[PDB]
């Protein structure tokens, strides 16, 4: 629930926004499924 | 390369359209034709202007604007240079008696906003309109 | 022991959308970390801090 | 049979293939609608900018003569074009009051369809 309340400056302001907070993200990750043993060897690559 | 201004005008931009004009080196020849069409066209056209004003007129008339690559602009040159060589190959592929006599025909033709240079022009304006996203 | 009152004393660890802060971006130790963890969704639990 | 006064919700629904953006009074009745699919932009074009600058003209010039001045913004899903939209609406009469991201995620809830390969 990101609020930017107000045009350039303000968009500029919500991408960033947006942005740092990484809903696009969160989403691409939860388009598909993970197997658990996926995410711990990714994670344990990483 | 250098360009020599045309013997009767004294323009670079006329030397260039016989360029494009010259089949196999014979430059008297598409000299000949160019002075010739330019003749029946001030013979036909006779209309408060000039013989080599219609014919500049009938080449910023048929010039293109945009060209699809997504569409993009046209560096001038380029734009001289295709204007040059549609106006040509359209008078080359209508029909007529001379060459001289369709050249005069095509550029009247550009002149009065008609023909088939123009309709390319046109063709090659909405293609590049359809693809306005991409860009 | 952090009490899961002082909903302004909790939120020195939360962000701005009220999500619980790393570890690594303050200084607070693991067992710090756990019981402001636990603080702070015991004051969800209690309609004490928002969800979202 | 609607009414809408002064000041009303503006909703965009983004995803990867589509955007919706439709405007509503403060009751969420939809007064106006539009999308990329409605202006003709069948194709993968459809997330696009200009795209969006068009489906929000086209609402915001249909809202605006019943008395819609003011508007604030909620935008849920993800895709290009969310920016354009809120210019053009901003832009095209219609006053903004504020930007709210209203994308839902979920606290680990119902299992995502599975992995294209």
């Amino acid at each position: 629930m990101i609020v930017v309340p107000v045009i350039e400056r303000a968009l500029k302001r919500f991408k960033r926004k947006f942005e740092k907070t990484g809903a696009v993200r969160e989403l691409r990750a939860r388009q598909a499924f993970e197997k658990p043993s996926v995410a711990k060897r990714k994670k344990m690559q990483k | 390369r250098q360009i020599l201004p045309d013997p009767v005008y004294g323009d670079v931009r006329v030397t260039k359209f016989v360029n494009h004009l010259m089949y196999d080196g014979k430059k008297n020849t598409a000299f000949s034709i160019f002075y010739g069409a330019l003749d029946i066209v001030k013979t036909k056209h006779s209309e408060e202007k000039s013989a080599l004003e219609i014919w500049k007129a009938a080449l910023d008339n048929i010039t293109p604007q945009v060209e699809v690559k997504v569409p993009t602009e046209i560096r001038p040159e380029r734009k001289e240079s295709i204007s040059m060589k549609n106006l040509i190959l359209y008078a080359r592929k209508r029909g007529g008696k001379t060459m001289a006599d369709k050249l005069a025909a095509e550029i009247v033709d550009a002149f009065n906003n008609q023909g088939a240079a123009f309709k390319r022009k046109e063709d090659m304006h909405r293609m590049a309109e359809a693809n306005r996203a991409f860009a | 022991y952090i009490d899961y009152k002082d909903p302004e004393f909790l939120k020195k660890f939360l962000n701005e959308q009220g999500k619980i802060l790393p570890r690594r971006i303050t200084g607070t130790s693991l067992k710090f970390q756990r019981r402001v963890a636990q603080a702070v969704k015991r004051a969800r639990h209690l309609a004490l801090l928002p969800y979202v | 049979v609607v009414r809408v006064e002064a000041v009303g919700q503006a909703h965009i629904h983004s995803s990867f293939n589509n955007i919706i953006i439709s405007l509503a009074n403060s009751e969420g009745q939809v007064i106006s609608w539009s999308s990329a699919g409605k202006m003709g932009f069948r194709s993968s074009k459809k997330n696009t900018p200009y795209a969006a600058q068009m489906a929000a003209q086209d609402c915001a010039k249909v809202a605006y003569d019943m008395g819609l001045r003011k508007v604030t913004v909620y935008v849920k899903g993800p895709g290009n074009g969310r920016e354009s939209a809120i210019r053009t609406i901003h832009g095209a009469g219609i006053e903004v009051m504020e930007i709210i991201d209203v994308t839902p995620m979920p606290h680990n809830g119902c299992r995502p369809p599975k992995k294209r390969r």
